[PDB]
C-alpha cells in the first residue's frame, strides 16, 4: 500500500506549495487566522465564533501564534501517516480540499482517489463519509466536505469498549 | 473519605432502613438525639462515610426516604432514632401507586423522581469522593419496584463510573401477598439487568425459615427480619469504616466476584446466627463460623445452591482472627465439596478480614456467593408471568397507562436469554 | 485482469470500473519504478 | 481528543529532555578530552624543545 | 475542564521552547569544541612530523 | 552507602511496619526518633537538625486506611508526614486500574518524592521495593514505578522483593491476570528480584516457630530478619563482607534469569534454644533443606546455578568454608555442570537481635541463604495453566478492557512469559 | 542607617499591623533604624485606623502618625487620586518630612499598597509622585499586591491595576509583586492551612520584609544594604518588577523532621511552587537573582548551591548576564511570633529575582482590561470623579510598550 502514498506525495508536493501561497493573502510565509476566514468564504462556508482559534491552536506545536510553512509540512506529514493516531485534523481538511480542488467549486469523483490513497476501503465505507453514488455525480462545495469529515472523526472517536466488548461464546 | 448515600423506597425499603440506621448508630456510639458519646477514637474517625456533623456534635444520617404514602414516613419519625433524619430528606408523594408498576414507573414517577433526584444530587455533592449508592427496595410492590427502578436508571445515567448496590427482596409463590407479583418481578428485573451494578437477591421465605429453625423465635414480627437484613448490610461496608488485616471495598468485591457483566445477582448469608438456648453452648472459631456460613439452610435466599454450582464466592469476616485460618478454611471447604464449584476458575472464593466485630459478639461473618442456582427463581416467576400474559389478565391497568404489548414480550425475551446464559456459563 | 471483468467497458451504465482504473494506475507506476530500479541496477 | 493530544505532546517533550541530558554528557566528556589531549601536545612540545637543543650542541 | 486541559498542553509546548533553545546553544558549543579538536590535532601532528625530520638530519650529518 | 526502601500497597507497607520497628530497636533509637562515630544507622536514617533520625523510606498506596494507622500509630514522630503517600480510591485487585486508571496520577508525585531522597543520599547503593504481585496497587503502579525508575536511573540496583500468589493458599480470584501482566515488566525492569511465597512462610511458622495460628504480623517479622541480614554488611563491619552490587554479578548468569529462592536459619523457638546449641556446621546444613525455604517449590527438581550465604554472629571463615566443601561433595543436591563453584559466602560480626513480643529466639549465629535454581521454572508453568484456564473463555477480561486495555497485551504478554519458560529450559540442558 | 515605612490603604496598614508586631518583638543601637516607630498609617476610611487606636499598640504609635480620612475612595482610582486624595496627601507628606528630618542617614522609604483598591492605587500613586519631586535620589521600595487572574474580590480592579502601574513605572525604584492567589496556594501546600485568612498572609509578608532589611539591623558575614538591590537587580530603567520567594515556609511538624541546609533551600527558592506571584518563571529567562541568607550559613555552600543551579537545565538564564547572582549572608536567625504558624529555623533564604514571566502577567491583565473598556463599561464612574476618556487608552498603550520591551530584551 506504500506505492500509492509515495507516488501521491511525489506529485502533490508541487501542488501543495502553490496551495500554500494561494491561501496566503499578504504575500508572506505566515498564515494568519484572518486568511482562514477569507479561504472559507472562497469555499463558501462560514466559521463559528471560536472555530478559527481552535484551528490555529491545534496545528502549531513548536511555537505559539501564527503558523509557518515549516509547521505546515510537519502537520501534513503527521496527519497523513496519522491513521491510527487519534490525532487532530482541523486544518488538514481545508488544505487537502484546496489542493484536491482544480474546478473552483469543489470536486466530485476525486473523493474516491482520496479514499483509495487513504485505504482501499469499500463502496459501503464511501456511503459513510458522504452519499455519493457510483453512477451519479453531484455538485459539491466546501460546506459539505469539512462538516462530514469532522463529524466522521467525532463518530469514530466516541466508540470505545466498556461493556460493548463481545467475547466468543462458551 | 469514601461516602455512600442511602436511598430507601416504598414501605419495605423505609422500614428496612429504619432498623439499619439504629444498628449503625449503635456501632458508632450516637444516641437517639444525635450526639456523640463514644469512647474509642476508632468510632469518630470513620463517621464521614455515613453522617455529617451539623452543629455542636449533631451527626445526621446520610439517607433519603422516598415513597408514595404518608403512613410509612410518619411511622419512621414516631419510633426511636426517628428524630435523627433531616426533614428535608423526606421526598414524598401523596396519591399512591396501588401495586401498579406502571403507576410507579410512568404515571406517578414522572412527578416525584425529579424531586427525589434533587435531594440525591445534593447528598452526592455534599461529599467528596463517592464510593457508591445504596438502595433498599422490593420487587413485588409498586412504589418500591417502579419508583426505585426508574430512579436507578436515571442515576446510572448521571453518575456512571460509581458503584451501586440494590438490596431487594423478591416474591415467591409460597409467600404471595400481591396478585400481580409476576408482572412486577419480571419487568423490574428486566431493568436491573441493564442498570444496576450488582444486585443482592433477597426473599421472604428464607427470612421466615431462618427465624423458625436457626433463631427459634416464637413471634417473628417484621422488626426481626429487618434486624437480620441490617446485620448483612452493615457487614458489606465494615471494610470502609474500620481498619483490618485484609480490607475489601465495594469495588474490590464486585470486580472480583462478577465474571461476566450481566450475571450480578447474589445469594447472601450471615454468621453467627444462634438461638438463646444455644448461645452459651457454642464456641467461636473460624471453622465453626465457616460451616454455619456455607450452610444451605442458612442462605438468606430461598434458592438452594446445592442444586447447582458456585461461580464465585466471597467472605467478609469481622473480629480479631488469624488469616491462616481464613485461607485454609476456604481451601478445605472447596476441596471436599469439589463438584459444587465451577471448574474453569480456580480458587473461586475471595476472603477478607476486618478487626472490628459487631457490638455484643466476639466474632462474626458475612457470605456473598454468586452461584448458578439463581436461574430457578427466574424460571419460577417467568412461567407465572407467561401463564398470566397469554390471556391478558390484569392487563388494562398496564396497557391503559402506557405500556404496549412489545414491552411484555421484551421482558420475556430478556428473561429467557438471561436464564439461557446462566445455563451456558454454568 | 482488468480486461476479464464482467462489466462492459464502453457502457457508463455500470460506473464501477472507476475503482479498477485507480487500481491499475498504481501498478502502472509500480512497473515504472521497477523498470527505473532495473536501469539503476544494471550499471 | 484533548486528553490524548496532551499525552502525545508530553511524549515529545520527554523525547527532548532525554536528548538534552545526553547532550550534557557530550559537552562534559569532550571538555575532558581537551585537557588530556593538550597535555599530549605539551609533551610533544617538550620533546622538540629538548630535541632542537641537543642538535645545536652537536653542531657546535 | 476543556480549558484546564488546554492550559496544561500550552505549558508543555512552552517548556519545549527553552529546552530546544538550550539544545541549539549546546550544538554550537560542541561544534566550537570539536573544530578546535581538529585544529589542535593538526598542530600536534606538525610537531611530530618536524621531530622525525630533525632526528633524521642529525643522524645523517654524523 | 545509602539505600532507600519503598513499600507499595497494603502488604508492602505492612512489611515495612515490621522492618522499621526492628531497625530502630537495633540502633537504640526511641520510637519518637531521638537517641537517649556510630554511623551505622546512616545507611537508613539521615540525621536532621540535632539528635533526630528520619528513615529513608516512603510508603505509598491508593487506599487511605492502611497508611492512616501508621500516621496515628506509635511511630507518629519517626516518619516525616510527606513520605507516607496515599490515594483517594483503591485499584481494587485490578491491574489495569492500577496501571492505567489511578497509577497514572499517583506515580508522578511518588517519583518527585523519590527524587529528593536520592538527592539527600551521596553514595547510593540502590533501591529496594516491596510489593505483592497478586493485588492491583502492588502490581499495577508497582510495574509502572519500576519502568519510570529504569528511565530515571537505569544503572543503579533495584532490589525487588516480591510476593507471588501461592498455588493453593489464596485470597483473591483474578490474581493470575495480575501476576502475568506484572511479571511482563518484572523481567526487564528489576535487576535482582526475590520471590517470597505465602504458603512457605505459613508452613514454616506452623512447623518451626510452632505457632499454630499465625497472622500477618509474624510473617512480616521474619521478612524483616532476612532483609536485615543482607543489609548488615552495609551497617556493620565483618570478616568477609559482600555489598548489594555483588548479587548483580554473582547470582544472575543471564539477563532474564534473576529469581532467587530465599531461606533463613535458624528459625528456632525460645525454649528449644536452650536445648540445642547452634554452631556453624548444623546451620549450613539447615540452610538447604526445602523445609526452611521462603518459596513453596522443590529445588530437587532443578539444578543450582549459584548460591550466596550470609552468616551472622561469631563465625570464623575456617569452619564455614569447611562446611561449604562438605555440602558440594554431597549428592542429595546438585549443581549445574558449567559452574564449578556454586557459592559466594559472607560473614558479618553482629548477631541478629530480638524484638519484644516477637517469636524469634535469641541466637548465637544465623544464616541467610539466597540461591538461584531452575525450580523457578516449575512455578511459571504451574501459573500458566490456571491463567490460560480462565482466559480461554475471556473470564473477567471485561473489567480490564473497559479500564483501558485490549486483547493485544493478553496474547503478547502470555506468549512473552512462554518465551521465558523456554529460556529456563534451554539453560538447564547440557 | 535608618529607613521609614509608610502604609497605605486597608491592605497596607493591615500588612503593617503584622510588620510592626514583628519588629518590636525582634528588638525586644540596632533598633535605631526603626525606633516611637518611624511609620505613618494613612487611609481614607477611619474604621481600620481606629482598630489600631483601640488595639494593644495604643501607646506605641504617636497619635498624629495614624492618619485617617473622613470618607472612603469607593474603589475608584479617580476618586482616590483627584477628589479625596487631594485633602489627605498634603497632611501625609508634611509628616514624612519631619520624620525624615529627625533621621540623619536615611537609606530610603518603603511603601506598602494594593493596586486593586482606590486608596492604595489612587493616593498611593499620588504620594509616590510628590515624594519623587521632594527627594528623588532616595530609594523607594514598593511592595505592591497585583490582582490575581482567577481569584478576585472586585470587578473593576483591572482599571485600577493598569491605571496604577502606569505611574508605578517611573516613580518607584524597586517594585516587588505579590499576588493573593499565589500565597493562598503557598499556605495550602507547604503550611497546610486549609482555611487561611488575611492574617496569615500578612504574617509571612512581614517575614520577607524583615529578611531583606536585617542586613542593616544586624552585622553579617557579607552585608548588603538597600542600594545594592537598586544596582545588582535592575539591568534597565524600565524593568523593575521582582518575583519574591522565601524558604523554608514550613509547618512545625514537617520542619523538625526535615534537615534544613543551604543547598536544598536554595533549590526550594527557585521552584515555581514556592513563589509569591502566580507566574511560571520557566516560561521566562532569568536576568539576575539576589539571595538573602539569615542564620548559620558559611559562604562556601551558598556558592556551591548557586553553582548547582546554574548547571541545571530546567531553568535557563539570559545570554547578556553570565554572572547573574548577588548573595548576602547575615548572622541573626529569623525570629518567630507567638501564634504565628511558622516554626523556628536555623537558616532562611529570601530570593528576589527578575525574569520575563512578569511580562506574561501584564498581557494577561491587559486582555481583561481591554474587553471591558471597549464598550465603555464602568468608565462613567471614573469620568464623573474627574478623569476623562483619554487617559484610559493612553495607559493601555503604555502597558503595550512594556510588553514589547520584555519580548525584545529576552531575545
Ligand atoms: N506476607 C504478607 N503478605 C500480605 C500481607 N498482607 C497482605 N498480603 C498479601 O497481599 C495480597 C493481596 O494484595 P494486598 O496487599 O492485600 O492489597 P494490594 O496489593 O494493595 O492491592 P489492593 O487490595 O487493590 O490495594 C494477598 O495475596 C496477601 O497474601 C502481609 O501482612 N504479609
Ligand atoms: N495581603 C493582603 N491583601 C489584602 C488585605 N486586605 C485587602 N487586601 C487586598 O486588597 C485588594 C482590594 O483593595 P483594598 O486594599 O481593599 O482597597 P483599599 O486599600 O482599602 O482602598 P479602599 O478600599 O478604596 O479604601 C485585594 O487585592 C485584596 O485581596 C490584607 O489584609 N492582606
Ligand atoms: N422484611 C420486610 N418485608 C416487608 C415488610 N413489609 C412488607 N414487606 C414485603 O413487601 C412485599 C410487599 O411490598 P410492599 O410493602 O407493598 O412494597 P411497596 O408498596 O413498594 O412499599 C411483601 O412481599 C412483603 O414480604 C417489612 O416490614 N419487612
Amino acid at each position: 500500500a506504500a506505492a500509492r502514498e509515495r507516488y501521491a506525495r511525489k506529485n502533490e508536493q508541487n501542488e501543495l506549495e502553490r496551495a500554500f501561497n494561494t491561501i496566503d493573502s499578504k504575500g508572506d510565509k505566515k498564515i494568519d487566522a484572518e486568511e482562514l476566514t477569507e479561504l472559507f468564504l472562497r469555499l463558501g462556508h462560514k466559521p463559528k465564533r471560536g472555530e478559527v482559534e481552535d484551528m490555529i491552536w491545534e496545528v502549531d506545536e513548536d511555537c505559539d501564534g501564527c503558523i509557518s510553512l515549516l509547521e505546515f509540512q510537519t502537520l501534513y506529514t503527521r496527519c497523513r501517516d496519522d491513521k491510527t493516531g487519534y490525532e487532530p485534523r482541523g486544518l488538514f481538511n481545508v488544505v487537502e480540499f484546496v489542493m484536491n480542488d482544480k474546478n473552483n467549486q469543489g470536486f466530485i469523483t476525486l473523493e474516491e482517489a482520496m479514499q483509495i490513497m487513504y485505504l482501499r476501503y469499500g463502496r459501503a465505507e464511501l456511503d459513510m463519509q458522504l452519499e455519493q453514488v457510483f453512477g451519479t455525480a453531484d455538485l459539491n462545495s466546501g460546506k459539505i466536505l469539512t462538516l462530514t469529515e469532522f463529524l466522521h472523526c467525532l463518530h469514530t472517536n466516541q466508540v470505545k469498549q466498556l461493556l460493548n466488548r463481545v467475547t466468543a461464546k462458551t | 473519605m469514601r461516602e455512600i448515600v442511602h436511598i430507601q423506597g416504598g414501605q419495605c425499603g423505609n422500614q428496612i432502613g429504619a432498623k439499619f440506621w439504629e444498628v449503625v448508630s449503635d456501632e458508632h456510639g450516637i444516641d437517639p438525639t444525635g450526639t456523640y458519646h463514644g469512647d474509642s477514637d476508632l468510632q469518630l474517625e470513620r463517621i464521614n462515610v455515613y453522617f455529617n456533623e451539623a452543629t455542636g456534635g449533631r451527626y445526621v444520617p446520610r439517607a433519603i426516604l422516598m415513597d408514595l404514602e404518608p403512613g410509612t414516613m410518619d411511622s419512621v419519625r414516631s419510633g426511636p432514632y426517628g428524630q435523627i433524619f433531616r426533614p428535608d430528606n423526606f421526598v414524598f408523594g401523596q396519591t399512591g401507586a396501588g401495586n401498579n408498576w406502571a403507576k410507579g414507573h410512568y404515571t406517578e414517577g414522572a412527578e416525584l423522581i425529579d424531586s427525589v433526584l434533587d435531594v440525591v444530587r445534593k447528598e452526592a455533592e455534599s461529599c467528596d469522593c463517592l464510593q457508591g449508592f445504596q438502595v433498599c427496595h422490593s420487587l413485588g410492590g409498586g412504589t418500591g419496584s417502579g419508583m426505585g427502578t426508574l430512579l436507578i436508571s436515571k442515576i446510572r445515567e448521571e453518575y456512571p463510573d460509581r458503584m451501586m448496590l440494590t438490596f431487594s427482596v423478591v416474591p415467591s409463590p409460597k409467600v404471595s401477598d400481591t396478585v400481580v407479583e409476576p408482572y412486577n418481578a419480571t419487568l423490574s428485573v428486566h431493568q436491573l439487568v441493564e442498570n444496576a451494578d450488582e444486585c443482592m437477591v433477597l426473599d421472604n421465605e428464607a427470612l421466615y425459615d431462618i427465624c423458625f429453625r436457626t433463631l427459634k423465635l416464637t413471634t417473628p414480627t417484621f422488626g426481626d427480619l429487618n434486624h437480620l437484613i441490617s446485620a448483612v448490610m452493615s457487614g458489606i461496608t465494615c471494610c470502609l469504616r474500620f481498619p483490618g488485616q485484609l480490607n475489601a471495598d465495594l469495588r474490590k468485591l464486585a470486580v472480583n466476584l462478577i465474571p461476566f457483566p450481566r450475571l450480578h445477582f447474589f445469594m447472601v448469608g450471615f454468621t453467627p446466627l444462634t438461638s438463646r438456648g444455644s448461645q452459651q453452648y457454642r464456641a467461636l472459631t473460624v471453622p465453626e463460623l465457616t460451616q454455619q456460613m456455607w450452610d444451605a439452610k442458612n442462605m438468606m435466599c430461598a434458592a438452594d445452591p446445592r442444586h447447582g454450582r458456585y461461580l464465585t464466592a466471597s467472605a467478609l469476616f469481622r473480629g480479631r482472627m488469624s488469616t491462616k485460618e481464613v485461607d485454609e478454611q476456604m481451601l478445605n471447604v472447596q476441596n471436599k465439596n469439589s463438584s459444587y464449584f465451577v471448574e474453569w476458575i480456580p480458587n473461586n472464593v475471595k476472603s477478607s478480614v476486618c478487626d472490628i466485630p459487631p457490638k455484643g459478639l466476639k466474632m462474626s461473618a458475612t457470605f456473598i456467593g454468586n452461584s448458578t442456582a439463581i436461574q430457578e427463581m427466574f424460571k419460577r416467576v417467568s412461567e407465572q408471568f407467561t401463564a398470566m400474559f397469554r390471556r391478558k389478565a390484569f392487563l388494562h391497568w398496564y396497557t391503559g397507562e402506557g405500556m404496549d404489548e412489545m414491552e411484555f414480550t421484551e421482558a420475556e425475551s430478556n428473561m429467557n436469554d438471561l436464564v439461557s446464559e446462566y445455563q451456558q456459563y454454568q | 485482469d482488468v480486461k476479464r471483468k464482467p462489466y462492459d467497458l464502453l457502457d457508463y451504465s455500470r460506473n464501477a470500473f472507476d475503482t479498477d482504473f485507480l487500481e491499475f494506475n498504481v501498478q502502472i507506476n509500480d512497473l515504472e519504478l521497477q523498470l527505473q530500479g532495473f536501469v539503476n541496477a544494471s550499471f | 481528543l484533548y486528553y490524548l493530544l496532551g499525552e502525545r505532546t508530553r511524549r515529545e517533550h520527554l523525547a527532548m529532555d532525554m536528548k538534552v541530558r545526553a547532550s550534557q554528557q557530550l559537552k562534559k566528556d569532550s571538555a575532558d578530552d581537551l585537557y588530556t589531549l593538550t597535555a599530549h601536545f605539551n609533551e610533544m612540545r617538550a620533546a622538540k624543545e629538548q630535541a632542537e637543543r641537543e642538535l645545536a650542541r652537536m653542531k657546535r | 475542564h476543556n480549558k484546564q486541559l488546554r492550559e496544561s498542553i500550552n505549558n508543555l509546548r512552552r517548556e519545549r521552547i527553552m529546552f530546544e533553545s538550550i539544545q541549539s546553544n549546546l550544538e554550537r558549543e560542541l561544534a566550537k569544541l570539536k573544530r578546535d579538536m581538529a585544529d589542535m590535532i593538526q598542530q600536534a601532528n606538525g610537531a611530530f612530523e618536524a621531530r622525525e625530520k630533525a632526528i633524521g638530519e642529525m643522524n645523517a650529518l654524523k | 552507602r545509602e539505600v532507600i526502601s519503598i513499600h507499595i500497597g497494603q502488604a508492602g507497607i505492612q512489611v515495612g511496619n515490621a522492618c522499621w520497628e526492628l531497625y530502630c530497636l537495633e540502633h537504640g533509637i526511641q520510637p519518637d526518633g531521638q537517641m537517649p562515630g556510630d554511623d551505622a544507622f546512616n545507611t537508613f536514617f539521615s540525621e536532621t537538625g540535632a539528635g533526630k533520625h528520619v528513615p529513608r523510606c516512603i510508603f505509598l498506596d491508593l487506599e487511605p486506611t492502611v497508611v492512616d494507622e501508621v500516621r496515628t500509630g506509635t511511630y507518629r514522630q519517626l516518619f516525616h508526614p510527606e513520605q507516607l503517600i496515599s490515594g483517594k480510591e483503591d485499584a481494587a485487585n485490578n491491574f489495569a486500574r492500577g496501571h492505567y486508571t489511578i497509577g497514572k496520577e499517583i506515580v508522578d508525585l511518588a517519583l518527585d518524592r523519590i527524587r529528593k531522597l536520592a538527592d539527600n543520599c551521596t553514595g547510593l547503593q540502590g533501591f529496594l521495593v516491596f510489593n505483592a504481585v497478586g493485588g492491583g496497587t502492588g502490581s499495577g503502579l508497582g510495574s509502572l514505578l519500576l519502568e519510570r525508575l529504569s528511565v530515571d536511573y537505569g544503572k543503579k540496583s533495584k532490589l525487588g522483593f516480591t510476593v507471588y500468589p501461592s498455588p493453593q493458599v489464596s485470597t483473591a480470584v483474578v490474581e493470575p491476570y495480575n501476576s502475568v501482566l506484572s511479571t511482563h515488566s518484572l523481567l526487564e525492569h528489576t535487576d535482582v528480584a526475590v520471590m517470597l511465597d505465602n504458603e512457605a512462610i505459613y508452613d514454616i511458622c506452623r512447623r518451626s516457630l510452632d505457632i499454630e495460628r499465625p497472622t500477618y504480623t509474624n510473617l512480616n517479622r521474619l521478612i524483616a530478619q532476612v532483609i536485615s541480614s543482607l543489609t548488615a554488611s552495609l551497617r556493620f563491619d565483618g570478616a568477609l563482607n559482600v555489598d548489594i552490587t555483588e548479587f548483580q554479578t554473582n547470582l544472575v548468569p543471564y539477563p532474564r534469569i534473576h529469581f532467587m529462592l530465599s531461606s533463613y536459619a535458624p528459625i528456632i523457638s525460645a525454649e528449644k534454644a536452650y536445648h540445642e546449641q547452634l554452631s556453624v556446621a548444623e546451620i549450613t546444613n539447615a540452610a538447604f533443606e526445602p523445609a526452611s525455604m521462603m518459596v513453596k517449590c522443590d529445588p530437587r527438581h532443578g539444578k543450582y546455578m549459584a548460591c550466596c550465604l550470609m552468616y551472622r554472629g561469631d563465625v570464623v571463615p575456617k569452619d564455614v568454608n569447611a562446611s561449604v566443601a562438605t555440602i558440594k561433595t554431597k549428592r542429595t543436591i546438585q549443581f549445574v555442570d558449567w559452574c564449578p563453584t556454586g557459592f559466594k559466602c559472607g560473614i558479618n560480626y553482629q548477631p541478629p537481635t530480638v524484638v519484644p513480643g516477637g517469636d524469634l529466639a535469641k541466637v548465637q549465629r544465623a544464616v541467610c541463604m539466597i540461591s538461584n535454581s531452575t525450580a523457578i521454572g516449575e512455578i511459571f508453568s504451574r501459573l500458566d495453566h490456571k491463567f490460560d484456564l480462565m482466559y480461554a473463555k475471556r473470564a473477567f477480561v471485561h473489567w480490564y478492557v473497559g479500564e483501558g486495555m485490549e486483547e493485544g497485551e493478553f496474547s503478547e504478554a502470555r506468549e512473552d512469559l512462554a518465551a521465558l519458560e523456554k529460556d529456563f529450559e534451554e539453560v538447564g540442558a547440557e
